[PDB]
RNA sequence: GCCUAAAAGCAGCCAUCAAUUGAGAAAGCGUUAAAGCUCAACAAAUUCACCAACAUAAUCCCAAAAACUAAUAACAAACUC
């Protein structure tokens, strides 16, 4: 056959490109969900119960998605965006709610997607959801750091504390 | 080649899907940069329902013709393979390309009449009772048109209505 | 069964099509039904027409979900008109400002679309504008202390031309 | 560059480096400068 | 899914598709899983139960299909196309129920 | 996923007053009073007028040679009339009204006598020449649609043609007659004299080039 | 929105706006009017896909037959040697 015609870009596929790579740059949470065929008032009312939460859902087609997720540095979801796609995106990654509103429909099952530049599955997402805040963390942190000398000085002062204890259940035996 | 397979234990039914090992294309083609099978095998106006070897490669096993965007033949191509493949079917080539009917085989009818080259359906064409003048003349179609543009090396023209 | 929209009036529920026959082939009574919505909707003020969604289940029993009245009814109220106009786009019909608009969507944003969609104010106000365009009420911006009347005036003089030409057009037809 | 390779719990062993390099560069260090992360730890956070 | 509504999927009681979404062969078992549960599918039985197991290291994707007749149709769907799948649950299902 | 394509938006095309077809008369205000003869010349060859379009961007082309009377001149525009839209198109007529005068004689009159009596009038339409011709803000495909009823209608071949569609037939025309393979062509060999042609053939084959016979016109004759 | 017993995308006339990534006050079937079945729009793929086919007579149908061994052959006149 004759060379190749080259296919000129469009202002459609501009605008699709710049969204897409708009909202894998600005948003934390983007999770891959199967885009389930449902009637449009259930859609509307997880539509609903996701921006009471503040996250939002996207749909993007494929012959735009793939090339950019190839060239960007999420190629490991490849295998995810071959059917039917639901992107929900979301500021400040709160996973608990997003499962909880998610078990109450059974068919439609989590794929995986990115928390933080974390590539997880749903296993993956229910452990970052059952994980604590990351304030709890950090302040535990401290605690498990400064652990050591905690017992140190636990099991330096327990040696009064056993003759002590030795008192107290001879007292308690009579 | 995929085989589906089912298996009935106990009102538990598996369907079930294997792979088997397919022979691939000869390593050597005379035309390597031709786009198609046969017009890259050097096969085109070559071919005729004889050529079974050929007509055989890409059918079911049922005698069904596989689909052109699987085997990849241009369509000129693929429709004279299908004609071919017909004419094959009706002159008695390929005769183990059938389903089996264990209990249709036993009930024998009629001789089959030897035929060949044969372009309609024995159920469908009605006999010429009038069968025309020379100047208006009812001709027998013999052969396909697809096939007009083989090779001739004796130069005569085929004659596909006598 | 199945879902049946209706418009229907707020206290005027009649026994009678385009309802009964309905309700009857899907089973359910129609008296019962007619019973309920006038118990549901007796404290809207009867007259006004509101659209209803009735889910009749296959065990001929029915639920019944009323929303806000019709934006056509709310537009025709807050221009002071009975009937909208013919020709839309020609003729002017009435004359509802942006603050009566915004009000008609904050009193229509609780019904079952604007609240399956989460959507600030600003599209229901949009929605409520391109309605007023389709039944031929103007919209002007900040324009109401006589002129309103003054414009009423011109209307009523043109819906009384319009109702005699109707008439002598209908006796043409009929002697023609 | 690329991304992980995403892991699951069905065979979960093997752990990224850097959580056993901090706990080397941990190890490898003394009890006043113990003394000096705790206390700007305590400080910062 | 419009095969599968008009067939009367009334007689089925459990329908559970576990797979995993990290594979090269879970394409077709996943347009399985939305063909079977589709809003047609959905409204015709509402007694049914679809259920979407997602798993990361199974590799092993199928189908399973419990229904009042007593009836068990399992499907480790690896290789099979979904056009020849909704064909044979369609079938098997008009045949016992 | 498939691209937006934009739409064809039609601005600068006016829409005259009376857009629909006019009425066309069986019977001329003046009849002719002589009876002329039937000159089948106006039949016979090429059309040489009304062979552009005007203004209008569609119209009915004549692939062949005939006479057009008051039932087709009714039928067509009882037909445009009805299947157009008088608010975005618009139709115009390219052929006169019916003013040659066709003689009949009664029946059971033998041979001879003298000339009969104008019984109707027609149209003489040569191949090649436009009947109707529409234009406005509509695309081709509806109108081709509700014109090849017409187009069948009428009494001689016809077809349903546009601007693009007319030049890319007569481009392919020019084409054919440029690459054909064969030496020998009617009009060399008509011209020539070649094998003593002339006897058999006709003083006006030298134009015709062997694409016309009579009335009819053969476009793929080179 | 008007008309109408009813005119809900669809006897009709006038406008043809409005949210969603995405769906015309609706291009065809259907109802008295609804309902309902489709078309076009997203998400799922992407073999090719514009027009072209049309009965018959009377005593009894009317050479038989033949798709590939090489053809600017050959056989064929009151023509010409
Ligand atoms: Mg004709
Ligand atoms: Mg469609
Ligand atoms: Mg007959
Ligand atoms: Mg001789
Ligand atoms: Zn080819």
């Amino acid at each position: 056959p004759p060379p190749t015609p080259p296919q000129e870009e469009t202002g459609l596929v501009r605008l699709l490109r710049r969204e897409i790579a708009a909202v894998f740059r600005d948003n934390r949470m983007i999770a891959v969900c199967q885009h389930v065929a449902l009637s449009a008032e259930d859609k509307l009312l997880l539509r609903h119960q996701l921006r009471k939460h503040k996250i939002l859902m996207k749909i993007f087609p494929n012959q735009v998605l793939k090339p950019f997720l190839e060239e960007s540095k999420y190629q490991n979801l490849l295998p995810l965006f071959v059917g039917h796609n639901l992107l929900l995106v979301s500021e400040e990654p709160k996973v608990k709610e997003m499962v909880r509103i998610l078990k109450g429909i059974p068919f439609l099952p989590l794929l995986g997607g990115c928390i933080d530049d974390t590539i997880l599955s749903r296993q993956g997402f229910i452990n970052y959801s059952k994980l604590p805040s990351l304030a709890l963390v950090q302040g535990e942190l401290v605690g498990g750091l400064t652990f050591l000398t905690a017992q140190t000085y636990s099991m330096l002062q327990h040696q009064p504390r056993q003759l002590t204890a030795l008192l107290d259940q001879y007292v308690k035996q009579q | 080649f995929r085989e589906v397979v089912e298996i009935l234990d106990g009102k538990t039914t598996i369907i079930e899907g294997r792979i088997t090992e397919t022979p691939q294309e000869s390593p050597n083609p005379p035309n390597p940069t031709g786009q198609c099978p046969i017009c890259r095998w050097n096969l085109k106006h070559k071919y005729n329902y004889e050529d079974v070897l050929l007509l055989s490669q890409f059918i079911r096993p049922h005698g069904g013709m596989l689909p052109r965007r699987i085997t990849g033949l241009c369509q000129e191509e693929h429709l004279k393979i299908e004609e071919c493949v017909k004419m094959a079917h009706r002159a008695g080539l390929l005769p183990n390309h059938r389903p089996k009917l264990p209990e249709g085989f036993v009930p024998k009818s009629k001789p089959r009449l030897n035929r060949y080259l044969t372009r309609w359906s024995p159920r469908s064409v009605k006999p010429i009772y009038n069968k025309g003048h020379r100047w208006n003349k009812v001709r027998m179609p013999v052969g396909s048109p697809l096939l007009k543009d083989n090779v001739s090396y004796s130069g005569r023209p085929l004659l596909l209505y006598h | 069964s199945g879902m049946i929209r209706a418009i229907v009036r707020a206290g005027q529920a009649r026994p009678g099509p385009p309802l009964g026959p309905i309700l009857g082939q899907r089973g359910v009574s129609i008296n019962q039904f007619c019973k309920e919505f006038n118990e549901k909707t007796k404290d809207i003020k009867e007259g006004i027409p509101l659209p209803t969604k009735i889910f009749v289940k296959p065990d001929r029993t029915f639920e019944i979900k009323i929303g806000q009245p019709t934006v056509s009814y709310f537009l025709k109220a807050a221009a002071g008109i009975e009937k909208g106009a013919r020709h839309t786009g020609k003729e002017v019909a009435g004359l509802v400002t942006l603050k009566h608009v915004y009000e008609i969507a904050r009193v229509k944003a609780q019904d079952d679309a604007f609240a399956l969609q989460d959507v600030p104010l600003s599209s229901v106000v949009r929605s409520i504008i391109g309605s007023a365009r389709s039944l031929g009420i103007r919209v002007v911006k900040d324009l109401s202390s006589e002129e309103l009347a003054a414009f009423q005036k011109e209307r009523a003089l043109f819906l009384a031309a319009q109702r005699e030409a109707d008439l002598a057009a209908q006796a043409e037809a009929a002697k023609k | 560059e690329a991304l992980a390779g995403a892991p699951l719990d069905n065979a979960p062993k093997e752990y990224p480096p850097k959580i056993q390099q901090l706990v080397q560069d941990i190890a490898s260090l003394t009890l006043l400068e113990i003394s000096d992360l705790n206390e700007l730890l305590k400080k910062t956070l | 899914a419009a095969a599968l509504a008009r067939l009367g999927l009334r007689a089925v009681k459990q329908v559970r598709v576990q797979f995993c979404p990290f594979e090269k062969n879970v394409e077709s078992t996943r347009t399985f899983l939305q063909a079977v549960s589709s809003e047609k599918v959905r409204c015709t039985n509402l007694n049914c139960s679809v259920i979407a197991d997602v798993r990361h290291d199974g590799s092993e994707p199928c189908v399973d299909v419990l229904f009042g007749d007593g009836h068990r149709l399992i499907m480790r769907g690896a290789h099979l196309t979904a056009q020849e799948m909704l064909t044979a649950f369609a079938s098997h299902i008009q045949a016992r129920g | 996923f498939k691209t937006l394509l934009p739409v064809p938006t039609f601005e600068d095309v006016a829409i005259p007053e009376k857009p629909k077809l006019r009425f066309v008369e069986r019977v001329p205000l003046v009849p002719k009073v002589r009876r002329e003869r039937k000159n089948l010349s106006d039949i016979r060859g090429p059309s040489t007028e009304a062979t552009e379009f005007t203004e209008g961007r569609f119209a009915i082309l004549a692939l062949g040679g005939g006479y057009l009377h008051w039932g087709h001149f009714e039928m067509m525009r009882l037909t445009i009339n009805r299947s157009m839209d008088p608010k975005n198109m618009f139709a115009l007529w390219r052929v006169p009204a019916p003013f040659k005068p066709i003689t009949r004689k009664g029946m059971g009159q033998r041979m001879g006598g003298g000339k009969g009596a104008i019984d109707h009038y027609v149209t003489p339409v040569k191949a090649g020449r436009l009947i109707v011709e529409m234009g406005g803000r509509c695309e081709f495909k509806e109108v081709q649609g509700f014109l090849d009823l017409v187009a069948h209608k009428l009494p001689f071949p016809a077809k349903a043609v546009s601007r693009e569609t007319l030049e890319k037939m007569r481009k392919d025309q020019e084409e054919r007659e440029r690459n054909n393979q064969n030496p020998w062509t009617f009009e060399r060999i008509a011209t020539a004299n070649m094998l003593g042609i002339r006897k058999v053939l006709s003083p006006y084959d030298l134009t015709h080039k062997g694409r016309y016979w009579g009335k009819f016109y053969t476009p793929e004759r080179v």
